[PDB]
């Protein structure tokens, strides 16, 4: 059921065990940045307002794309995946 | 290394350029005076296959803007991003080629045509390993149709061993902007089809049915088309900037796609394009990007896809994926069309991976392929301009200019010819 | 035309039973009824080897009004034509492309009249024939783009007799390759698996796919030495003949 | 006195041999720098760096390999990234103009410039070490440049060495999934060459790992890092017993001595096991016993061929771990009773038993979790006649219309080349079905 | 298949002048033609075989497999016209020891190496008709000094007109031989 990470967004090749571990646990899911309520009465509160617009007409018309893709983080497949150390050691295990 | 050089020419040549230079800067990072404002360290690792180096920490597009008319090449010095362009690079005449492919070929074209060859032999030369060229013109305009194509033929004398990359712009029948393009498109292919190593043809009429049904905007303009061409312009190069578990470049397309000597013509897509106000709501994941590319509203050409047989097929997939399910959705399109493939060529789907997303999206796909359905537009503009020869129409011009009536049924002769034969192909079997 | 009674048509085995309005898929969803097959395209198969319809030949114009010097004789068993003047003094330059639009032609006489004219020229002529050579092409190609067995048979006939009839005459085809060349590419490999069998195409070589062959290896022989290197670019398939 | 040199060619030698060290790296404690800790060291045993390593006096130390590729995309990588500090920097001889997947321009063309280079740095490092064993050669079949490359280099170290053993690691294409789409052109050239010119090659078709990593694994989304990391194993594994202490151990040149029947028949594949994450690892024994069933079972095998439709020659299969002796005889003998599992007349017993101590390691990051038994088999049978099979079959369309041909006779090489090849597979496959046939 | 049967003197394996001229051999073709025609060059009848992929196309000794085609004859000839294009034609032979000796010549190839099952060497055919007496026996014995029984298959593939084949079993010249066998000039 609804691994929330795997089917929206497509993840890079890893253990299933360790993708959803890493997804679950981390930040988002959760906290509205804007407050409207699980009933459905807040919504005359929020105004639904997307910040990705500005105008067109008379030169382009295609208009930017909205924060939904990536950026500053662009980096090779091969620099995530080979490093020597600087990862959790599979069997620690504090005891 | 393994950089290359930019000439286009003509009015729809210099503008389509400009909108592909500005979004290429963007990409890379580098604002339109000069001055390096990147954000990664990849950025700059490939600044050097289209941009070059000089004192003052600036960079400059290795292009030479060409055209016979001044007002075109004065005006996209005025447009955004319009500093980068060298001075020099520069190359006009003071006549106008008045839509004549003749003025273009033989009268005027060649008088000036003596010196823009020298810029490009400088900009070649400089160079460490030089690639191959990429032209941008439109088989429509006299100018562009003649000068563009004339400028080739001698290039193909000297450089006998690089990679030619031509994008035209054909007309097709459903709209039209000239009443003399049937003979200027006619002749041009003689010469093309036997000296580019590769032409992909774009359709103006799929355009604005692609931007009602996907794009859904309500008033396209000159930029709206200008912007989706300029896309599937990074996608053939995409990977060459960057690294990536799978490298492609432009010989290694060329080497996989062109089955005999005599076929290289290719149409071109893009995708995912989704209307902007729906566009929170998809999901970018892999198949949804596959079956887009496609589906025959997504053609970049005019021709059907589906009224022939695809020959081959290439796909530059880009971005952040696991290799294997970008496979395996490649073996599954190839038996559910089963038929649609020409069955003597098995596993006839070609696939890449770049790992370098641009500014505004997670994934993306770059389709380049070869179908039986181009005989469409052969056939229709050949019919055409069979049909404006038999009484003489709009002749007088070009048998002015040094030319004579037998030298355009020499060209009738090739048209057709590689019209049928493109065709015998379709419909051999074992 | 005849039709057959569409009405009276019946069948036997079929049985007389109706359904009727009842019926209904509902109640019984199982896993197993069945699933109407969706509408799927046909095979696309375009024209490979349909018919062309050959355009209008210029031969019967100037034989309709008299101006092909020519007359069917009928003193031998077979026709055998005879020249009004000595063909000698014959402008070649002028006539020769009319011949050869003959091509065409199947109705009688013409393309009796034709054929036959065409030999007579290229026989007893000897140096004349080479300038007429760039204004050949035009006549031939389109005939090769007939696509008729008859039509295409003759020209290799015709094109063999074409090139050893001078000298020097082989190697100036060579340029024009890439135009007479594109219909061989078809037919090359549409031979008869006969087996064992005896073929007897022998007397009369109708057999399309190796009549093609005796023509392209006359050309490279007399070609020269840029006969190979330009064949290569038009039908992949040859395999080189002057080369050991 | 015992050494190996190590040479990748071609980027998918170059990303597989990039995998093949750090599994090596880390397993006799040295870091990505080099150097070796002055505190916190492991090391059993001494000069067991020596086997693939070279002291450099003081600290750190050097890998035996040299990278060969003619795009620098693919070797720029490597010098800007964590590992810049391990490898010698002259030694990393690249290019600048691509293969192409011409065939003929890595071995006709292209390559010529700088075939000569790569056999002088070869001369440097043959004689830095003492008594070399043989040669470890990465490449990928359905790439020109591998092919191109691979056959040019192979031949010349033929006649430069002599006698020296050779082994080849190659990735076949796939029965239905290939990236490419002149891949078959390349395979059946390529086994020309690498037929008369190399010992032991083995099979590593992508596409049966795709099969190996889902069943046991569970994971629906593999990239090529997974993938080479299995590879990484199974070099370790063939290795096993050249740099450690053992009970009954085998050396490389015990390889040409008990898994070639013939000169001609060479080719063996592999099978690992056993493979289980760190989720569900440690809910079994795996006893000696049972892990051996895994090697032997049809799916598991490291290429795409079904051992079932053939005989098995003989299966020099390897142990690592906890293994006891006696335990190793019960496990020979169950399976030779199994009746799904049917030998050659002439090969009554066809197992070279092998055993070493210390156990797998785990490279952190990747998908491998610890286990105690570890059992690699390099069999060979005679279902390996199908790869060829359908090879020579598509290679037959393909060449009918002779499509794709002109982008190769403009590479200098002669028409008949391409014929040839076909000579060397079809004979090939006469000779499989001779081997099989009871007498 | 011909065992214990008469071989002194001459033996007829394949010919093309008979109602039926192959019933011993066996045809596989895929994408080639089998036909006989009437030749230009010698004024008879000659089966002819012409294709393209030379490998994919043969015509086989045995009618199927699981069988042996035992003949103790010496020599082995045959006659074939040049057609200047691919060639080839592979003998399989038994030794004095139980092994299996296949011998596959190709008019494309330069370069030869003896192998444990394999042996290539190459030809030159002249323009013209032409006949080639394949040795047998000092050829097995230049390449595994072992003697020869029999010879257990013989096999031609496509480009090639072939009058006759037959097996000498000892050198003889153009006065010998029967009128049937000589090949009369046109
Ligand atoms: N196992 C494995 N195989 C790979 C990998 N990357 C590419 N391949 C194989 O390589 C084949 C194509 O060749 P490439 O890897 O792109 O490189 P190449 O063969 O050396 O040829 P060039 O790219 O021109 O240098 C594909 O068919 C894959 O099977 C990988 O990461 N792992
Ligand atoms: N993509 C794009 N094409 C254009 C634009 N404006 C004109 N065109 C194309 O340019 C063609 C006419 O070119 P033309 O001006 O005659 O070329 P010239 O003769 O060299 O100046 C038409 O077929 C149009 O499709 C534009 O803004 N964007
Ligand atoms: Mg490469």
């Amino acid at each position: 059921g609804y691994i929330p990470g795997l089917k929206p967004n497509n993840h890079y090749g890893a253990s299933y065990g360790e993708i959803a571990k890493n997804c679950l646990s981390n930040p988002k899911v959760a906290q509205n940045p804007f407050k409207l309520a699980s009933t459905g009465f807040n919504y005359q509160r929020h105004d639904f307002r997307d910040p990705s617009l500005t105008a067109t007409t008379h030169k382009f018309g295609a208009q930017t794309l909205l924060k939904n893709h990536p950026s500053i983080d662009q980096k090779s497949n091969q620099w995530q995946s080979q490093t020597h150390d600087s990862f959790r050691n599979p069997l620690h295990k504090p005891n | 290394m393994r950089e290359i050089v930019h000439i286009q020419g003509g009015q729809c040549g210099n503008q389509i350029g400009a909108k592909f230079w500005e979004v290429i800067s963007d990409e890379h990072g580098i604002d339109p005076t000069g001055t390096y404002h990147g954000d990664s360290d990849l950025q700059l690792e490939r600044i050097n296959v289209y941009y070059n180096e000089a004192t003052g920490g600036r960079y400059v597009p290795r292009a030479i803007l060409m055209d016979l008319e001044p007002g075109t090449m004065d005006s996209v010095r005025a447009g955004p991003f319009g500093q980068l362009f060298r001075p020099d690079n520069f190359v006009f005449g003071q006549t106008g080629a008045g839509n004549n492919w003749a003025k273009g070929h033989y009268t005027e074209g060649a008088e000036l045509i003596d010196s823009v060859l020298d810029v490009v032999r400088k900009e070649a030369e400089g160079c460490d390993c030089l690639q191959g060229f990429q032209i941008t013109h439109s088989l429509g305009g006299g100018t562009g149709s003649g000068m563009g194509t004339l400028l080739i033929s001698k290039v193909r004398e000297e450089y006998p061993d690089r990679i030619m990359e031509t994008f035209s712009v054909v007309p097709s029948p459903k709209v039209s902007d000239t009443v003399v393009e049937p003979y200027n498109a006619t002749l041009s292919v003689h010469q093309l089809v036997e000296n580019a190593d590769e032409c992909m043809v774009i359709d103006n009429e799929a355009l604005y049915d692609i931007c009602f049904r996907t794009l859904k905007l309500t008033t396209p303009t000159y930029g709206d088309l200008n912007h989706l061409v300029s896309a599937a312009m990074s996608g053939v190069t995409c990977c060459l900037r960057f690294p990536g578990q799978l490298n492609s470049d432009l010989r290694k397309l060329a080497v996989n796609l062109i089955p005999f000597p005599r076929l290289h013509f290719f149409m071109i897509g893009f995708a995912p394009l989704t209307s902007r106000g729906s566009q929170q709501y998809r999901a970018l994941t892999v198949p949804e990007l596959t079956q887009q590319m496609f589906d025959a509203k997504n053609m970049m050409c005019a021709a059907d896809p589906r009224h022939g047989r695809y020959l081959t097929a290439s796909a530059l997939f880009r971005g952040r994926m696991s290799t294997k399910e970008v496979d395996e959705q490649m073996l599954n399109v190839q038996n559910k069309n089963s038929s649609y493939f020409v069955e003597w060529i098995p596993n006839n789907i070609k696939s890449s991976i770049c790992d370098i997303p641009p500014k505004g999206l997670k994934m993306a796909v770059t389709f380049v392929g070869n179908s039986t359905a181009i005989q469409e537009m052969f056939k229709r503009v050949a019919e055409q301009f069979t049909a404006m020869f038999r009484r003489k129409a709009f002749l007088h011009w070009y048998t002015g200019e040094g030319m004579d009536e037998m030298e355009f049924t020499e060209a009738e002769s090739n048209m057709n010819d590689l019209v049928s034969e493109y065709q015998q192909y379709q419909d051999a079997t074992a | 035309q005849h039709a057959p009674v569409f009405e009276d048509s019946q069948a036997a085995t079929v049985v007389n039973k109706f359904q009727g309005l009842r019926q209904g898929t509902g109640g019984k969803t199982s896993t197993q009824l069945p699933v109407k097959q969706p509408f799927q395209a046909p095979n696309p198969i375009c024209g490979a080897f349909k018919k062309r319809t050959i355009p209008v030949s210029e031969f019967r114009r100037y034989y309709d009004r008299g101006d092909l010097p020519i007359k069917v004789d009928h003193q031998g068993s077979v026709n055998k034509i005879i020249w009004v003047i000595q063909p000698d003094q014959l402008d070649y330059h002028h006539y020769l492309p009319i011949f050869f639009d003959g091509l065409r032609e199947k109705l009688d006489p013409y393309r009796f009249l034709a054929i036959l004219g065409t030999y007579d020229l290229l026989e007893k002529g000897s140096n004349k024939i080479l300038p007429v050579i760039p204004q050949l092409i035009i006549p031939v190609k389109t005939a090769l783009n007939t696509r008729d067995n008859e039509i295409i048979g003759i020209m290799l006939k015709i094109l063999q007799r074409l090139v050893v009839s001078g000298d020097m005459i082989g190697e100036a085809l060579v340029p024009y390759y890439r135009q007479i060349l594109p219909i061989f590419n078809l037919y090359k490999n549409c031979n008869k698996n006969v087996g064992d069998q005896i073929d007897y195409g022998q007397r009369k070589k109708l057999t399309l796919g190796d009549l093609i062959q005796e023509t392209l290896e006359l050309f490279e022989q007399t070609g020269g030495e840029d006969a190979f290197i330009n064949i290569k670019y038009m039908i992949p398939t040859y395999e080189s003949c002057v080369h050991n | 006195m015992r050494e190996v040199i190590s040479i990748h060619v071609g980027q998918g030698g170059i990303q597989v041999g990039n995998a093949c060290w750090e599994l090596f790296c880390l397993e006799h404690g040295i870091q990505p720098d080099g150097q070796m800790p002055s505190d916190k060291t492991i090391g059993g045993g001494d000069d067991a760096f020596n086997t693939f390593f070279s002291e450099t006096g003081a600290g750190k130390h050097v890998p035996r390999a040299v990278f060969l590729d003619l795009e620098p995309t693919v070797i720029d990588e490597v010098r800007t990234g964590t590992y810049r500090q391990l490898f010698h920097p002259e030694q990393l001889i690249s290019g600048k103009e691509d293969a192409a997947n011409n065939f003929a321009r890595g071995h006709y063309t292209i390559g010529k410039e700088i075939v000569d280079l790569c056999l002088d740095r070869i001369r440097k490092l043959a004689d830095n070490c003492t008594g070399l064993q043989g040669f470890l050669v990465f490449n990928s079949v359905g790439g020109g440049t591998g092919s191109g490359l691979g056959s040019l280099l192979l031949e010349r170290l033929s006649v430069d060495y002599g006698k020296k053993s050779k082994l080849g690691f190659t990735i076949y294409p796939s029965p239905q999934v290939s990236t490419a789409v002149v891949e078959p052109y390349n395979s059946i050239l390529s086994t020309h060459s690498l037929l008369e010119h190399t010992d032991v090659a083995v099979m590593l078709d992508n596409e049966a790992i795709y099969d190996i990593c889902r069943r046991n694994l569970d994971i629906e989304r593999p990239t090529y890092t997974n993938l080479n990391r299995l590879i990484a194993q199974v070099i370790s594994s063939l290795t096993a017993s050249l740099r450690f202490d053992g009970a009954l151990n085998v050396d490389i040149t015990e390889f040409q001595t008990n898994l070639v029947p013939y000169p001609r028949i060479h080719f063996m594949l592999s099978s690992y096991a056993p493979i289980i994450s760190a989720e569900k690892a440690y809910h079994e024994q795996l006893s000696v016993a049972e892990i051996t069933n895994s090697a032997f079972e049809p799916a598991n095998m490291m290429a795409k061929c079904d051992p079932r439709h053939g005989k098995y020659m003989a299966c020099s299969m390897m142990y690592r771990g906890d293994v006891v002796p006696k335990d190793v005889n019960a496990s020979i003998a169950t399976i030779k009773t199994k009746r799904t599992i049917q030998f050659v007349d002439w090969c009554p017993t066809g197992f070279k038993v092998g055993i070493n101590y210390q156990p797998p390691t785990v490279v952190p990051g990747g998908d491998l979790a610890k286990v105690m038994r570890a059992v690699c088999m390099i069999s060979n049978s005679t279902a390996i006649a199908e790869v060829f099979s359908r090879l020579d079959h598509k290679f037959d369309l393909m060449y009918a219309k002779r499509a794709f041909v002109h982008w190769y006779v403009g590479e200098g090489m002669e028409e008949g080349e391409f014929s040839e090849a076909r000579e060397d597979l079809a004979a090939l496959e006469k000779d499989y079905e001779e081997v099989g046939i009871e007498t | 298949m011909f065992k214990n049967t008469f071989q002194s003197g001459f033996l007829s394996i394949l010919y093309s002048i008979g109602s039926k001229p192959l019933q011993i051999w066996d045809k596989s073709i895929r994408n080639g033609h089998i036909k006989r025609i009437t030749d230009q060059d010698i004024l008879s009848s000659v089966l002819e075989i012409m294709g393209t992929n030379v490998s994919t196309n043969y015509i086989t000794a045995p009618a199927d497999p699981k069988e042996t085609l035992g003949i103790k004859l010496p020599f082995l000839v045959m006659i074939i016209k040049n057609l200047k294009k691919y060639y080839t034609f592979e003998v399989q032979v038994l030794d004095d020891k139980n092994v299996r000796r296949r011998f596959r010549a190709s008019n494309y190839q330069s370069t030869t190496r003896v192998k444990p099952f394999i042996c290539t060497m190459p030809m030159r055919l002249d323009e013209g008709w032409n006949q080639i007496q394949f040795n047998l026996s000092d050829f097995t014995r230049r390449a595994y000094a072992t003697n020869y029984i029999e010879t257990l298959r013989v096999q031609i593939h496509a480009n090639c007109r072939i009058r006759r084949i037959y097996f000498s079993d000892r050198l003889y010249s153009e006065e010998e031989l029967p009128p049937e066998f000589k090949l009369f000039l046109p």
